[PDB]
RNA sequence: AAGACCAGGC
């Protein structure tokens, strides 16, 4: 994420040959999507990333210090004399064709941060395995090669569905499933099954 | 086959309403009294001034897919400056005789008004529109 | 760790041959070719060439999933002119431009000082 | 850079967290609930230091 | 590390709402979402 | 308040009207008043409507008030779903809430009632009032881990008969 | 017209972790709360001496990068001198839909 | 005891989603296990797609027992239930 | 409640979700290492034994593979060890635990699972990368995005557990949903945003691209359609090529505002058989809206034919956008010099408005608004003069937005962004609030230590003069700060509160399922609704159809349904019917059109006393309008040549229909009397769409076509009857509990007046359900 | 100059080729730019065998580091790819081997360069595996640093690969590319507030075309023709060659397609 | 952390310039921008390669063992 | 094993 709470996985990765490219022949280390902007109302991010255009360029200081008198008009005025389109925009070219992009783009340098939670320490999957001793159920946790809780709230939406055969198995042969001997008179588990 | 309508209109309004290539156009026909035309022209192919003498025509051919023209032998029915392709989508009774038709060239609209498109404009999925001069 | 192989972007792993041609059963006389281990570098370029040939009614390529090397060409031409020959000429044409562009460039470069 | 302020308890660093609580020995008045025998209550939490 | 060394805790009127008086003494923005939001504070 | 009313000519007209709105409830006392239409008067307290105008008038008001939470909110649920709630809270007699003081105190299946709240005293007095259990509730059949009498498992399947071709 | 005191600099009301926000006053006010939880979730050099300590989990940035956009509060925070974050070049387009 | 006569049967004469779902499955069970097959398997070699083929032709030999809430019930064969749905 | 009802389970996965715009709707990008672990235990049959002996040899290492091979006298054979994983002499009768593989029944969940649509069958598409991919448009019902959530998948280990997975819960046959008798997946984000772009009147494409898009649609019959423009340079309209995604005989019509079949705004929507005639496509069409394209295409064509439709729309739109671009710059929140100027003087004027009322309240001339304080009426007077001021400023930026404005453009698609955003960001932020009141006096007699005491003015009390692009002041920031947390608080409190509400609902309805006599019951077999939903209908097959006889003058109704053969002036002109001239005069028939026209007053009477507000638009089964166009399109009817049905054909056949529309079948009067009742509404609509004057006059049906209209209806109706079994208990709870989660600002918008406040939202819902004998806002409304 | 696509060199250097590229199709100039980036092969270290690394950097850090170091690829043609060459693992026919030994002798920091890499494998007299030094002083790329008692002993084994493979291999850098500055073909629509002309900056290449002017009805027939580039070498291959081989690699793998039609044609 | 060989964004070798940079700032007293000029970084993704860089290695060496 | 606590993720 950037520094204005713009949480974002990664999704796919293109080599510089497919990526949109400016007329100068630059390439974004990162595409994110205009939809994560106007509902979230993070205007500093559209600032900082403009701001750091004039940082990279003039070798100058990124004074994003809060209650100063630094303005968007300001930044830009500097950028406009500094060689560019004052509001960010740069006519990028599509990668595959090199056909000019009908939109122009706000092209920014913007401190992003790489957070904990990489995909590969949570990619759990089980088909049976270890099993608690008390209740004969899937041990817990992703690092015990556990299994997922198919909690009651999950249950409801199988019943809603009317999926009966499933919800059964997915509660027996996917879990506890056991075999005891019952009394035909009293009905309890007394029966000393001296089997074989 | 074969034409279905012919008349020469005087353009009395060119509204570029918040569009950049396209345009709504208002016209009366030089000859015919109670006749009027409202149409969407692609101004960025064919510039439509005020008061031009646009000659309007509606064919219906000269069926399968499309082929790149192509004038290797091809000669489609045009001494025509400008040619679109439409669908009729509602036919309307504007009192007594005064009938009106509605055409779509993929969203480029066309409203037309008279009373003698009878033996001519039968409810079709055909129609090519042709302008000249 | 569920990352594919890096070179599978140009090595045809056994089985996979480079060109597979199959007959388009939608519209008469037209075919759909599959280029294992290729993309827009190559696709877009052939497709545009097929476009200067007046004998080709229809021509398009599409990268089905960008996970994968593959891309698909669909070619349609006029009765009498086999689809593959279109590829063959638009291919040879590419070469004859490229081949010429190179030597044009060189007599240029070979002028400059610095 | 490591600025201190923790402890080390079996080679595991430990930060004591500020605990927050209402001060003692200040006097305060509280209009008690609408269905109750008492109208207002004055309260002093008293402790020595 | 810097932030955890400047933490706060409050156990059990309107004790999560950022109160007028916090101005300059607690951070107006630092606090964890949900579970114990507004109670845990950073100076 | 705005209100649409049949015209003396056919269609519905906007006829506006003076409506009185209150802070507090005494029903059996303000409908008995002169000047006021005692046939349209309404109160958001569905507990009073229930007591004054009977259960059926209640069931209706409860709905109005449930639906009002939803449709004020921007949403729209289908009448069937809400009404189905509204009817359960009603077919008992008065107003059975959706808490352990409502549905759960009713005499459904011992096993199915226990899975909600107060798991122990529910099972206790069940051993005490020695209750036979249907095992027709979803929950019972879950516990025991057999297929519920639910959608897929509402019927049974058997063979023919005809046999062979 | 009857002052007694004066603030040092308004910026100071902010925490440690919200003082990395570059124009938090141009941002809407939850968000900053969010960043404030993620500043912490970051990777970078957490200590100029990791090659010597021996703890469960470390996570260090191959190339960390003091940002192009700073807050006077960062200096006393030691941020330009120990970042987590890199000045990634950034596109705001719908491209491939991914 | 007890049933309900083959005449005076109220229930939807159609076959419900929930009915067929279980029918197919129960067939798709016997099919997946090597029990014999009642249609010219036209290429199709999958138990469930086969059941769908036997279901379309009505050569599934099974009977729903629909229980009413009073306890008594009505029988319907898969040969005699309309499969519009 | 924790290990019996229910449990931790085997045969599952979790990972981070990721959006895949080249995946199928009902698919499930699954990582290969997962598919390397989970295992459907397959029996061995001569139909499989080849692709199965194959499937052993690959072992648990290569993808399409297998561990353990179960035999008779049940015995495991572990295929990563064992001196025999290479040999292996299979048999019909043995099981083989193959890897999960392409195109498989999985059950793909996401918490919190408050829905039948948080669960679904997806089809399995094995992929690279440790991640689950899914089509963007299965985003809505799951309520994912990819700030990196994380989702589950359970693998059925039986043949009918996978039948029951796919014949029942599969993503498509889930598109249109009981909850709101409308569909719960639409087009979203880029797709939804550029579909608007692509579709503008201004948008044209030329050959090259037109052929790749064409080719990019997978069910495209290889028929390049003729371009709208053939003149200089054959060009296509965006609208045009798009239609190649929309199937055959798909008819749909709208009219938004001032829409004239000449759409001088290019608004509304008219789709005439799988081709679009006018009107910028966006949310209201391809959204998950009510009368929209997916509602139609499903009901109409299939679920499959519709799920296929999902993909196509994207495949094209996405592509078009991949080569159009869309960005959003900070340049997108800059207004005119004039407009910033005038915006600020907007606040200035409304500033000295609040200032003058304050100055009045001070000379003790502020009059006591009846029923409120002196003070409290001042709170009203301001927050009103202050919102008033901010919205006006806000809608003054909205006027000033160019049409090429990235913000304004997503707002127009309806992809992200609404009015307040533009408002905020560019204009003024507005008044802040905690506890419904402006900012607390927190320090004794003022808000922040920086103003004098007793300061009632806006900037003291917590108005934010500024935009976000403007920047905010220190104090302004803090007050924002304060309204901030308040939200974050109750978002934590709401999702917990409503989370318990649902748990109770669900456990309070549970086994209320519809039994095989169409009566809603439970474990004791108590009756709850004698006929489910009051009408025996499933809520998916239902739609907002307009009751033609409620509105309009008696005069206007008259000339609409009246047929008087004995009046020369009110007969069916012999142009309409083929018998027409031979009909004029005639008692024997007039007695039928008479008692038809009486039956239709009994109707207008009966409805006007049910729906007492005139509201003529009610949810109802079997959309008749679609069957009519569908008839007059299938059968190609010319609107000059005379129909060919007797009055006896129509009248006597419409009364014939109504017999066959069975919900209940019992052969005794009691049952047949609720049968008469469950249908009463529907048949109103019937008689109002299928009346003599209408069938003849308006949509000119021929005998042959008519009998088809009559036929579909019967069959469509019968298909709409709720299925015995249906677990309507749970269905009903989650159908109420789910919106409850999505309830914003749990205060109100009644706080413009300082006590027009009425408890609404989640607090109310808590009372209602608890039967709260001491509510916060009791009130009489008196008439 | 002749038949097909024309080239004009505006500026040239060992680092940058500036050129117009006239009378070519769009689809081509691009497919060039693309191969240029990804597909013209080159040598770079692919395998490190570390013996001692008492350094303050991690092993596989420094591995990655030499990964990037630009090795001389002017004779890349006579080296086979390891994957092909019939030699178990590697030989002098398919791989260059390098050696890096350094040690802190100084109390002061002991810097470590690419000038420091020493070859070993038999070069069989060809141009291959000289770490390119564009530096003013004679030591480019600063690999790692050593304190005092610090030691690094390793054995890089450069092999032939391409950008698609890993970017350590692409010889290409930044490639400036542009078609038609005045937006005559209206392939883009300029965002604005006031006046697009005062609001965007006339391209560098504006002097190399005509005015819009002004005036005349948009030209619909006009196609994507003429392109402006300026290709920049990383060092391994000469600038001038990067195009040449780009143009060629394109031609070569279009030819492999043609050829591959001849085979499957058998039956 | 040691100056990167090659800019993440374009690929131009920037690693051989950390040397020549610190020198151009200290001995010639230039400012960051005009020193990035003289070093031949014009595409600013490469200007960002250097100006953002913190050379933490210098501290790690500081540790004796 | 497993209980307790704390951080934390949608
Ligand atoms: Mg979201
Ligand atoms: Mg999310
Ligand atoms: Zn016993
Ligand atoms: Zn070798
Ligand atoms: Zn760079």
């Amino acid at each position: 994420a950037s520094r204005h709470g713009q949480k974002g996985t990664i999704g796919i990765t293109y080599r510089r040959e497919d990526m949109p490219f400016t007329a100068e022949g630059i390439v974004p280390d990162l595409i994110i999507n205009p939809h994560a902007i106007p509902s979230r109302m993070t205007v500093a991010h559209l600032i900082e990333c403009l701001l750091s255009k004039v940082a990279a360029l003039s070798g100058n200081e990124g004074d994003a210090s809060p209650f100063t008198d630094i303005t968007v008009e300001g930044i830009s005025k500097l950028l406009r004399e500094h060689g560019y389109q004052s509001r960010g925009f740069e006519v990028m070219y599509n990668g595959h064709t090199g056909k000019k992009l009908m939109a122009q783009i706000f092209f920014g340098p913007t401190y992003y941060q790489r957070l904990r939670h990489m995909v590969d320490d949570k990619i759990h999957a089980r088909a049976r395995g270890p099993m608690q001793v008390l209740t004969r159920q899937p041990v817990e946790g992703r690092s015990r090669d556990g299994g997922l809780r198919f909690g009651e709230m999950e249950r409801d939406c199988m019943i809603a569905h009317g999926a009966a055969s499933f919800l059964k198995e997915r509660l027996m042969e996917a879990s506890d499933a056991f075999r005891v001997h019952i009394c035909g008179i009293c009905g309890l588990m007394t029966v000393i099954a001296k089997l074989n | 086959s074969n034409t279905l309508f012919d008349d020469i209109f005087q353009v009395s309004e060119v509204d570029p309403g918040r569009y950049n290539k396209v345009c709504r156009i208002e016209a009366a026909s030089t000859t015919q009294d109670q006749c009027k035309l409202t149409l969407d022209i692609n101004v960025e192919l064919f510039p439509v001034a005020a008061q031009d003498s646009l000659t309007v025509t509606i064919a219906s051919s000269l069926t399968r897919s499309w082929r790149p023209p192509q004038a290797g032998d091809r000669s489609l029915a045009d001494d025509y400056d400008y040619v679109m392709y439409g669908t009729a989508y509602k036919f309307e009774e504007v009192s007594k005789d005064l009938i009106a038709v509605y055409y779509s060239f993929g969203g480029l609209l066309m409203r037309l008004e008279g009373n003698y498109r009878n033996l001519n404009n039968l409810k079709q999925e055909n129609a090519y529109l042709l302008i000249r001069r | 760790m569920n990352a594919p192989d890096r070179f599978e972007l140009f090595l045809l792993g056994e089985g996979e041959s480079k060109l597979k041609i199959d007959p388009d059963t939608k519209a008469p006389n037209a075919v759909v070719i599959t280029f294992e281990k290729e993309d827009h570098t190559l696709g877009n370029l052939i497709r545009a060439e097929l476009l200067n040939d007046r004998k080709v009614l229809f021509a398009a390529y599409k990268v089905e999933h960008p996970f994968f090397a593959r891309f698909k060409l669909r070619i349609q031409t006029t009765e009498g002119y086999d689809p593959k020959d279109a590829l063959k000429n638009a291919c040879n044409s590419i070469i004859n431009k490229l081949g010429a562009l190179k030597t044009n460039f060189e007599t240029e470069w070979n002028l400059q000082t610095l | 850079f490591d600025m201190g302020g923790y402890f080390i308890i079996n080679g595991s660093e430990k930060v004591l967290i500020a605990q927050e609580r209402s001060a003692g020995n200040i006097v305060q008045v509280f209009k008690k609930a609408a269905p109750s025998p008492i109208s207002h209550v004055a309260e002093i939490r008293s402790a020595l230091e | 590390t810097l932030s955890h060394l400047r933490r706060t805790n409050t156990p059990i009127a309107k004790p999560r709402q950022l109160h007028n008086t916090h101005w300059g003494l607690v951070c107006p923005a630092e606090t964890p979402e949900g579970q114990a939001c507004g109670l845990v504070k950073n100076l | 308040y705005d209100r649409k009313v049949p015209s003396p000519t056919g269609e519905y007209v906007k006829e506006p009207e003076w409506v009185l709105e209150t802070d507090g409830v005494n029903l059996s006392e303000v409908m008995t008043v002169p000047g006021i239409d005692p046939t349209r008067i309404y109160t958001n307290s569905f507990i009073d409507i229930m007591e004054v105008l009977g259960i059926e008038a209640g069931r209706a008001a409860l709905y109005k008030e449930v639906y009002n939470v939803i449709a004020s909110d921007g949403s729209y649920v289908n009448y069937r779903h809400m009404a189905l709630l509204v009817d359960v809270m009603t077919t008992q007699g008065g107003l059975t809430s959706v808490t352990r003081h409502g549905f759960n105190r009713s005499n459904t299946g011992a096993l199915m009632r226990c899975s909600f709240e107060e798991t122990v005293e529910i099972l206790f007095e069940a051993g005490a009032s020695a209750e036979l259990d249907d095992c027709r509730g979803v929950s019972e059949n879950v516990i025991l881990g057999q297929m519920a009498p639910i959608g897929t498992g509402a019927f049974d399947v058997m063979i023919d008969e005809e046999s062979l071709v | 017209t009857t002052f007694t005191h004066c603030e040092i600099h308004p910026s100071m009301i902010l925490g440690v972790a919200a003082s990395i926000i570059p124009f938090p006053d141009h941002n809407q006010s939850p968000r900053n709360t969010y960043q404030s939880a993620m500043g912490k979730q970051a990777m970078g050099v957490f200590l100029t001496n990791y090659n010597v300590r021996m703890d469960t989990m470390a996570n260090i940035l191959y190339y960390p990068q003091k940002p192009l956009g700073t807050t006077r509060a960062m200096e006393y925070l030691k941020f330009r001198e120990l970042p987590a974050g890199q000045n990634a070049i950034v596109a705001i387009a719908c491209y491939s839909g991914y | 005891e007890k049933a309900i006569p083959k005449d005076q049967r109220a229930t939807t004469p159609y076959m419900t989603k929930y009915e067929r779902a279980r029918i197919l499955g129960t067939r798709a069970l016997q099919i997946s296990m090597n029990a014999p097959v009642f249609v010219d398997l036209e290429g199709e070699t999958d138990p469930l797609r086969i059941a769908m083929k036997e279901l379309a032709e009505k050569k599934i030999p099974l009977v729903i027992r629909r229980y009413l809430p009073d306890g008594s019930f009505e029988d319907w064969s898969v040969e005699e239930l309309i499969v519009d749905l | 409640r924790g290990n019996l009802m229910g449990k931790r389970v085997d045969f599952s996965a979790r990972t981070v979700i990721s959006g895949d715009p080249n995946l199928e709707l009902d698919q499930v990008g699954v990582p290969k290492s997962i598919a390397k672990t989970l295992t459907y235990p397959e029996v061995v049959t001569p139909y499989n034994i080849d692709r199965l002996t194959q499937l052993v040899r690959n072992g648990p290492n290569e993808h399409p593979g297998a561990k353990y091979v179960i035999r008779d006298s049940g015995d495991r054979i572990d295929l990563r060890y064992s001196k025999r994983a290479g040999d292996i002499q299979l048999q019909y009768g043995w099981k083989v635990e193959r890897h999960i593989m392409d195109n498989d029944p999985v059950l793909f969940n996401r918490q919190p699972s408050l829905h039948k649509m948080s669960m679904m069958a997806h089809r399995v598409k094995v992929i690279p990368y440790s991640t689950f991919r899914l089509n963007l448009s299965v985003t809505s019902p799951y309520n994912a995005d990819f700030d990196g959530d994380e989702m589950n998948l359970h693998v059925p280990q039986s043949e009918e557990t996978r039948a029951e997975l796919s014949q029942l819960c599969a993503v498509p046959l889930q598109i249109v949903s009981p909850q709101s008798n409308k569909p719960c997946m639409g087009i979203v984000q880029d797709t939804l945003c550029g579909i608007r772009k692509l579709t503008l009147r201004d948008t044209f494409i030329e050959l090259d691209q037109v052929l790749n898009m064409l080719y990019w649609v997978p069910d495209w019959d290889g028929v390049i359609p003729t371009p709208a423009i053939i003149k200089p340079k054959p060009l296509w309209s965006g609208k045009q090529i798009l239609s190649v995604a929309i199937p055959n005989g798909i008819h749909l019509q709208r009219f938004d505002e001032g829409t004239t079949l000449l759409s001088p705004k290019d608004n509304g929507m008219l789709i005439i058989d799988g081709q679009i005639i006018f009107g910028v496509v966006e949310k209201k069409t391809v959204g998950s809206s009510n009368g929209g394209l997916i509602h139609v295409v499903t009901r109409e064509k299939g679920p499959q034919v519709c799920a296929k439709l999902f993909g196509n729309i994207q495949k094209v739109v996405n592509f078009w956008l991949l080569h159009n671009g869309f960005s959003t710059g900070i340049g997108d929140t800059i207004a005119d010099g004039p407009t910033m100027r005038e915006i600020t003087e907007t606040i200035a004027e409304a500033k000295k408005k609040v200032l003058d009322v304050t100055k009045e309240a001070q000379a003790n001339l502020l009059t006591a608004k009846h029923g409120m304080t002196l003070r409290e009426s001042f709170e009203d007077n301001v927050v009103r003069f202050l919102n008033e001021a901010r919205d006006k400023a806000g809608r003054l930026a909205e006027v000033n937005l160019k049409d090429l404005n990235n913000v304004k453009q997503m707002v127009m698609a309806g992809s992200k962004g609404s009015f307040i955003n533009i408002a905020q960001m560019s204009a003024c932020v507005g008044q802040q609030s905690v506890e419904g009141k402006r900012i607390a006096f927190g320090f004794v007699d003022r808000t922040l230590p920086h103003f004098s005491k007793d300061d009632y003015s806006p900037e003291s009390k917590g108005f934010v003069e500024n935009s976000y692009l403007r920047g905010l002041t220190p104090q302004e920031f803090f007050f924002h700060a304060m309204g901030g947390r308040e939200g974050l608080i109750d978002t934590a409190v709401k999702t917990a509160e409503t989370g318990y509400i649902q748990r109770r609902l669900v456990k309070a309805l549970e086994d209320i399922m519809v039994h095989y006599d169409n009566t809603t019951r439970n474990s004791l077999g108590n009756v709850i609704q004698f006929i489910y939903g009051e009408d025996g209908m499933d809520a998916a097959h239902i739609e907002k159809q307009s009751l033609d006889t409620i509105g309009g003058s008696d005069a206007a109704f008259e000339k609409r349904y009246r047929v008087d053969l004995l009046n020369t002036d009110h007969t069916l002109d012999p142009s309409l019917l083929e018998s027409g001239s031979e009909i004029l005069g005639d008692l024997k028939l007039q007695v039928l059109l008479d008692e038809e026209y009486k039956q239709l007053v009994k109707d207008r009477k009966f409805l006007r006393e049910v729906f007492v507000d005139g509201e003529a638009n009610w949810p109802l089964p079997v959309n008749i309008r679609r069957i009519i166009q569908n008839a007059q399109q299938t059968f190609h009817i010319d609107h000059t040549k005379p129909s060919d049905l007797t009055i006896k054909d129509i009248v006597l056949g419409v009364k014939d229909l109504q017999e066959n529309l069975l919900v209940l079948r019992g052969k005794n009067e009691i049952i047949q009397n609720a049968q008469r009742d469950a249908v009463t509404l529907f048949c109103c609509l019937l008689r109002s769409r299928l009346a003599t004057r209408r069938v003849l006059q308006e949509y000119r049906l021929t005998k042959q076509a008519f009998d088809w209209v009559l036929s579909n209806i019967e069959a469509q109706f019968l298909r709409s009857v709720v299925h015995p079994g249906e677990m309507v208990g749970v269905l009903a709870a989650q159908s109420i509990g789910e919106p409850a989660t999505q309830m914003t600002l749990n205060t109100f918008h009644f706080a413009g007046v300082a006590s027009k406040k009425v408890t609404s939202g989640v607090p109310r819902l808590k009372e209602i359900l608890n039967v709260a004998k001491n509510m916060k806002t009791p009130s009489l409304t008196v008439y | 100059s002749e038949e097909g696509p024309q080239v004009k060199i505006r500026e040239a250097s060992k680092d940058n080729v500036d050129f117009i590229l006239s009378n070519v199709d769009l689809a081509m100039a691009n497919s060039l730019r693309r191969v240029m980036i990804a597909e013209i092969p080159t040598l770079a270290i692919d395998s490190v065998e570390v013996e001692t690394n008492t350094t303050v950097l991690a092993d596989e850090f420094i591995a990655h580091r030499l990964g990037l170091i630009p090795l001389q690829s002017m004779d890349i043609e006579q080296l086979e790819y390891s994957r092909d060459c019939f030699c178990e693992d590697h030989c002098d026919k398919c791989s260059v081997v390098l050696t890096l030994q350094a040690f802190g002798e100084s109390e002061s920091t002991t810097n470590v360069y690419s000038k420091d890499l020493v070859i070993v494998s038999n070069l069989m007299g060809r141009n291959i595996g000289h770490p390119i030094i564009q530096d003013k002083e004679g030591n480019g790329v600063l690999i790692c640093k050593l304190r005092k008692g610090q030691e690094l002993k390793l054995t890089c084994v450069a092999k032939k690969g391409i950008a698609k493979e890993h970017a350590k291999w692409g010889p290409a850098a930044a490639i400036e590319f542009e078609y038609d500055p005045w937006n005559k073909l209206k392939h883009t629509d300029y965002w604005y507030e006031q006046d697009s002309a005062k609001e965007w900056p006339q391209s560098k290449n504006c002097e190399y075309e005509d005015p819009p002017n002004e005036g005349d009805p948009f030209d619909y027939k006009a196609q994507a023709d003429t392109f402006y580039m300026n290709v920049e070498s990383v060092g391994s291959i000469p600038v001038d060659q990067v195009v040449v081989r780009g143009i060629d690699t394109l031609q070569k793998k279009v030819a492999s397609i043609l050829l591959a039609l001849t085979q499957m044609d058998q039956d | 952390m040691i100056v990167p060989v090659r800019c993440f964004s374009c690929g131009k070798v920037v690693g051989d310039k950390w040397e020549s940079y610190l020198n151009l700032l200290q001995e010639d007293e230039l400012d960051e921008g005009t020193a990035l000029s003289r070093l031949g970084l014009k595409r600013y993704c490469c200007r960002r390669m250097i100006l953002t860089h913190v050379d933490l290695i210098e501290k790690f060496l500081r540790y004796n063992p």
